Protein backbone atom coordinates (compact mmCIF):
# COMPACT_ATOMS: atom_id res chain seq x y z
CA UNK A 1 0.00 0.00 0.00
CA UNK A 2 2.93 2.32 0.69
CA UNK A 3 4.32 1.44 -2.73
CA UNK A 4 1.01 2.13 -4.48
CA UNK A 5 1.03 5.70 -3.19
CA UNK A 6 4.70 6.17 -4.10
CA UNK A 7 4.20 5.03 -7.70
CA UNK A 8 2.97 8.43 -8.98
CA UNK A 9 6.08 10.19 -7.63
CA UNK A 10 8.42 7.44 -8.84
CA UNK A 11 7.37 7.25 -12.49
CA UNK A 12 5.49 3.96 -12.15
CA UNK A 13 2.50 3.73 -14.48
CA UNK A 14 -0.17 1.00 -14.78
CA UNK A 15 -0.99 -0.65 -18.11
CA UNK A 16 -3.12 1.63 -20.30
CA UNK A 17 -5.92 0.58 -22.65
CA UNK A 18 -5.08 0.44 -26.35
CA UNK A 19 -7.58 1.24 -29.11
CA UNK A 20 -6.99 0.71 -32.83
CA UNK A 21 -4.01 2.45 -34.43
CA UNK A 22 -2.44 2.74 -30.98
CA UNK A 23 0.83 1.31 -29.67
CA UNK A 24 1.47 1.04 -25.94
CA UNK A 25 5.10 1.91 -26.68
CA UNK A 26 3.91 5.11 -28.33
CA UNK A 27 1.29 5.71 -25.64
CA UNK A 28 3.03 4.75 -22.39
CA UNK A 29 5.75 7.27 -23.23
CA UNK A 30 3.07 9.91 -23.81
CA UNK A 31 1.46 9.13 -20.46
CA UNK A 32 4.91 9.33 -18.87
CA UNK A 33 5.11 12.91 -20.15
CA UNK A 34 1.77 13.74 -18.52
CA UNK A 35 3.08 12.69 -15.12
CA UNK A 36 6.58 14.04 -15.76
CA UNK A 37 6.01 16.98 -13.37
CA UNK A 38 5.37 14.42 -10.62
CA UNK A 39 8.65 12.53 -10.99
CA UNK A 40 10.26 13.69 -7.75
CA UNK A 41 13.98 12.88 -8.00
CA UNK A 42 14.47 14.41 -11.47
CA UNK A 43 12.70 17.61 -10.39
CA UNK A 44 14.89 18.04 -7.31
CA UNK A 45 17.99 17.25 -9.38
CA UNK A 46 16.86 20.09 -11.63
CA UNK A 47 16.05 22.78 -9.06
CA UNK A 48 17.33 21.51 -5.72
CA UNK A 49 20.52 22.08 -3.77
CA UNK A 50 23.15 19.32 -3.51
CA UNK A 51 21.96 18.72 0.06
CA UNK A 52 18.33 18.46 -1.06
CA UNK A 53 19.37 16.14 -3.89
CA UNK A 54 21.35 13.76 -1.68
CA UNK A 55 18.48 13.57 0.81
CA UNK A 56 16.04 12.95 -2.05
CA UNK A 57 18.06 10.05 -3.49
CA UNK A 58 18.26 8.36 -0.09
CA UNK A 59 14.57 8.84 0.67
CA UNK A 60 13.61 7.64 -2.80
CA UNK A 61 15.69 4.51 -2.29
CA UNK A 62 14.07 3.74 1.06
CA UNK A 63 10.62 4.30 -0.43
CA UNK A 64 11.01 1.91 -3.38
CA UNK A 65 12.86 -0.83 -1.49
CA UNK A 66 10.43 -2.90 0.58
CA UNK A 67 10.62 -6.51 1.79
CA UNK A 68 7.66 -7.49 -0.39
CA UNK A 69 9.76 -6.66 -3.45
CA UNK A 70 11.89 -9.79 -3.10
CA UNK A 71 12.47 -10.83 0.51
CA UNK A 72 10.75 -13.01 3.11
CA UNK A 73 11.27 -14.09 6.72
CA UNK A 74 9.17 -17.15 7.57
CA UNK A 75 11.72 -19.31 5.74
CA UNK A 76 14.60 -18.02 7.87
CA UNK A 77 12.48 -18.39 11.01
CA UNK A 78 12.00 -22.11 10.37
CA UNK B 1 14.46 79.34 13.21
CA UNK B 2 16.06 77.17 15.90
CA UNK B 3 12.67 75.63 16.71
CA UNK B 4 11.94 74.56 13.13
CA UNK B 5 15.50 73.25 12.89
CA UNK B 6 15.11 71.35 16.16
CA UNK B 7 11.99 69.61 14.85
CA UNK B 8 13.58 68.60 11.54
CA UNK B 9 16.57 67.24 13.46
CA UNK B 10 14.72 65.01 15.92
CA UNK B 11 12.52 63.56 13.17
CA UNK B 12 15.60 62.72 11.11
CA UNK B 13 17.48 61.07 13.98
CA UNK B 14 14.48 58.90 14.85
CA UNK B 15 13.84 57.99 11.22
CA UNK B 16 17.46 56.98 10.69
CA UNK B 17 17.51 54.86 13.85
CA UNK B 18 14.10 53.40 13.04
CA UNK B 19 15.28 52.10 9.68
CA UNK B 20 18.35 50.54 11.30
CA UNK B 21 16.30 48.67 13.90
CA UNK B 22 13.99 47.38 11.17
CA UNK B 23 16.89 46.20 9.01
CA UNK B 24 18.26 44.38 12.05
CA UNK B 25 15.01 42.50 12.64
CA UNK B 26 14.71 41.65 8.95
CA UNK B 27 18.18 40.11 8.99
CA UNK B 28 17.49 38.14 12.17
CA UNK B 29 14.25 36.87 10.63
CA UNK B 30 16.17 35.46 7.67
CA UNK B 31 18.71 33.92 10.04
CA UNK B 32 15.96 31.85 11.63
CA UNK B 33 14.70 31.04 8.13
CA UNK B 34 18.05 29.58 7.06
CA UNK B 35 18.60 27.87 10.40
CA UNK B 36 15.25 26.08 10.25
CA UNK B 37 16.12 24.93 6.73
CA UNK B 38 19.42 23.53 7.99
CA UNK B 39 17.81 21.91 11.02
CA UNK B 40 15.20 20.27 8.80
CA UNK B 41 17.92 18.75 6.60
CA UNK B 42 19.71 17.48 9.70
CA UNK B 43 16.40 16.01 10.83
CA UNK B 44 15.77 14.34 7.47
CA UNK B 45 19.31 12.94 7.53
CA UNK B 46 18.84 11.48 11.01
CA UNK B 47 15.51 9.95 9.96
CA UNK B 48 17.18 8.30 6.97
CA UNK B 49 19.85 6.90 9.29
CA UNK B 50 17.45 5.53 11.90
CA UNK B 51 15.52 3.84 9.10
CA UNK C 1 17.91 -6.46 -7.85
CA UNK C 2 19.49 -6.57 -4.39
CA UNK C 3 18.22 -4.24 -1.67
CA UNK C 4 21.19 -2.50 -0.04
CA UNK C 5 18.88 -0.66 2.37
CA UNK C 6 18.21 -3.98 4.11
CA UNK C 7 21.92 -4.78 4.20
CA UNK C 8 22.05 -6.81 0.99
Amino acid sequence: CDLLHAAPFQNILPRVHVKEGERLDAKMKRLESKYAPLHLVPLIERLGTPQQIAIAREGDLLTKERLCCGLSMFEVIL
Amino acid sequence: AYTTQSLASVAYLINTLANNVLQMLDIQASQLRRMESSINHISQTVDIHKE
Amino acid sequence: RSMSTFGK
